[PDB]
């Protein structure tokens, strides 16, 4: 999903 | 929708995949934190990045690190354009190679020491022709994206096959 990608990106790059 | 011009500023999120905008500018541009965006710089160069909001960023500026600036052939204070890039697909396979003068005398497994932790669970967007700097151990090595499938843009997802094999390039 696009939203699982968004969750992982924010976890990795914005805390 | 359309590209928006912004002034290049220095990164506060020091990561090759991240650009920062002010929250008012993100609102104006209809962007959400974590969106993929397409940047256009000089000499026909492009970059794809992940946009985040930043409470220290001037409204008409965009923060990006030196790796992204070099890919775009721009300096601090130059103007680039940003636009949403929501249709980028997960990559089937990508092929990267180290740059010769950054791997001089380096032995070992470049995938395990550099690329695997760099891409791990990050969903980094990349473009064919990107040069990106990766630290592994205490050495920093530059890699070039020599091909992607699909091309020229893809997202390095957990299932994306990462190939690194062959001579360093110049």
């Amino acid at each position: 999903s696009p939203e699982e990608m968004r969750r992982q990106r924010l976890h990795r790059f914005d805390s | 929708n359309r590209p928006n011009r912004l002034i290049v500023d220095e990164a506060i999120n020091e990561d090759n995949s991240v650009v920062s905008l002010s929250q008012p500018k993100m609102d104006e541009l209809q962007l959400f934190r974590g969106d993929t965006v397409l940047l256009k710089g000089k000499k026909r160069r492009e970059a794809v990045c992940i946009v985040l909001s930043d409470d220290t960023c001037s409204d008409e500026k965009i923060r990006m690190n030196r790796v992204v600036r070099n890919n775009l052939r721009v300096r601090l204070g130059d103007v680039i354009s940003i636009q949403p890039c929501p249709d980028v697909k997960y990559g089937k396979r990508i092929h990267v190679l180290p740059i010769d003068d950054t791997v001089e005398g380096i032995t070992g497994n470049l995938f395990e020491v550099y690329l695997k932790p760099y891409f791990l669970e990050a969903y980094r967007p990349i473009r064919k022709g990107d040069i990106f700097l990766v630290r592994g151990g205490m050495r920093a090595v530059e890699f070039k994206v020599v091909e992607t499938d699909p091309s020229p843009y893809c997202i390095v997802a957990p299932d994306t096959v990462i190939h690194c094999e062959g001579e360093p390039i110049k």
